[PDB]
């Protein structure tokens, strides 16, 4: 009894730890997407599996690593539905701007009033499907953050289902890429 | 810009 | 004894490693902090409880994460007194400035010869604390570094105790913002 | 058997732990050495002990760490036989470059085709020894990747190894700097 | 610059 508890005590232990451990390795992650000049590039691999998740209703949408407008700007990100959120539910690709807290939030002007360019790039160079839009000041996406996150606000009739998966050259090897462009004009 | 429904 | 040997020296294995994992964090925590451009902008959370330790003569200074002039330039980093340092001890905040070896001091000229201005942020954006200096050519602590670090050296009397804590707008939301800025002419 | 059994399922689960620790260092180190705008200065240490590894056929050459030609351009890094590969075997300094595969190759343009200029930085910055050339257009090396990497392509008569080790300045403080430059132009 | 004093930490 004596060892046989001074054992799964350990493993307990070591079980507690393992989560600190899978926490670090996801911020080093983080750390190596961010970029600090308002652009942004996303790559999404698996690209069918994670389609059918979507589709099957089991995950109905992803969120992107983050980024920022400069070195201490604002902390931002993407959410994206791939099988289409609110009036796109089921025909549309939904595409989200995230406005996330950031560690300098009380040094930035607010609300966050940037203009922002949606690209999903077409793999042949041909042609891009873009979008961009100027944040609804009153709307409380772009008010200063009090979570972690605000509600995110975008494109949800971004882009037709069909136009991509089908074929053509969004989706490649698996994979499509996703551009944002948050403008600094003012910044 | 259209907010998210929810999730 | 019996099979004791060993979990009481898995114990120690966890216990060893676990400060490992403790220098790891600081690394990643280090990494996320380094720019390169000369620019450095430094916030200090649970302001209350740092002043306490340094009224309290239990931890004096700190040290900042470190930043650089270029990709491959200059190593640099800050070094404050929560309740001052020589001339300004119990009175003023003393924030001075650090040359730290680097990787590539052998194809940088020495001594360190770059204006540094060092700032107290308002977060009101009205009124901030700065001040600025050349570097005094001839003292140690702009010679290529033995160590890991030169002797600071900055202002002992950059800012009165009183001005800050009380209220104002320097420190909001327990916790405060120093600046840094490294003239890069000639670099 | 029974608390003998648990006991090296945990001894198992900590030094698993300790290994992705170690995983994750290297990848935080990885990380630490990138650069995004074509430069590139690499610091071989304990360069000595790792001449004779060479000449002793033990460590014939070492890769290093990876930068790119911009935030999601190409992804590249250098290799070096510190005693010699192909023509100069024994006598010449063998430094290549190195095609990777990039988590962008996708939206590149192919073959890679940009001007390489590759150095050896004289510790003293009076004649460094440089050479350069443009991309074989028709090499497997320059096309887009299938492996991790493609085959380095470089200068295997770089330089003299007399030139170097003996003294000069090229060798200081058991080290070296290797600096690599990537044209942009076009990009 | 005033340099930092060898005790105050």
């Amino acid at each position: 009894e004596a060892l046989s508890s001074k054992v799964q005590q350990l493993e307990r232990s070591i079980g507690l730890k393992d989560l600190a451990m899978a926490d670090l390795e996801q911020k080093v992650l983080e750390m190596e997407a961010s970029t600090y000049d308002g652009v942004f590039i996303w790559k999404i691999s698996d690209f069918p599996r994670k389609r059918q998740e979507a589709v099957a209703g089991r995950i109905p949408a992803i969120f992107s690593p983050a980024f920022y407008t400069s070195r201490y700007g604002y902390k931002m990100c993407l959410r994206i539905y791939l099988n289409g959120d609110g009036t796109g539910r089921g025909t549309h690709l939904s595409l989200f701007f995230v406005v996330m807290k950031g560690p300098n939030d009380a040094l930035l002007r607010w609300p966050f009033n940037q203009k922002v360019t949606l690209m999903l790039l077409d793999q042949n160079n041909r042609e891009h499907v873009i979008d961009a839009f100027r944040p609804d000041v009153t709307s409380s996406s772009f008010q200063r953050p009090v979570n972690d996150m605000n509600i995110a606000s975008g494109c949800p009739l971004f882009c037709p289902v069909s136009k991509m998966e089908a074929k053509n050259s969004y989706v490649r090897d698996d994979a499509i890429f996703i551009k944002a462009i948050v403008d600094l004009t003012g910044l | 810009p259209v907010q998210e429904t929810l999730h």
